[PDB]
């Protein structure tokens, strides 16, 4: 009707492939790592989104 | 180095374990299972082993 696309806008893809591969790129500002390891454990590098 | 090898042969790039004695135990085979093993990485000597 009108209610299908308007919510969900149709997208054609060539039936040459199994779907539609999606890229997204990030902006995060950095802080710090949180912690070294000397135990071998993992570092969390503390990123949060600029959009925020 | 045309006949040996080892003059013209030399790693100091290569990212091996390094055991640090009672710090990151956890993260190699445990020692009463396995001897440690000397690794030459450049003119630094220490002990390696497998990881868990």
């Amino acid at each position: 009707h009108e209610f299908a696309e308007l919510f969900y806008r149709t997208y054609i893809v060539t039936p040459d492939q199994a779907g539609f591969q999606l890229s997204i790129r990030r902006n995060l500002v950095w802080e710090g790592w949180t912690g070294e390891g000397l135990s071998g454990e993992k570092q969390e590098i503390s990123k949060r989104n600029i959009l925020q | 180095g045309l006949l040996d090898y080892t003059t013209l042969e030399t790693n100091s790039t290569e990212l091996i374990p390094v055991i640090q004695s009672g710090e990151n135990d956890e993260q190699f085979i445990d020692p009463s299972v396995l001897p440690a093993q000397t690794v030459k990485q450049g003119k630094d000597t220490f002990d390696t082993n497998f990881l868990k």
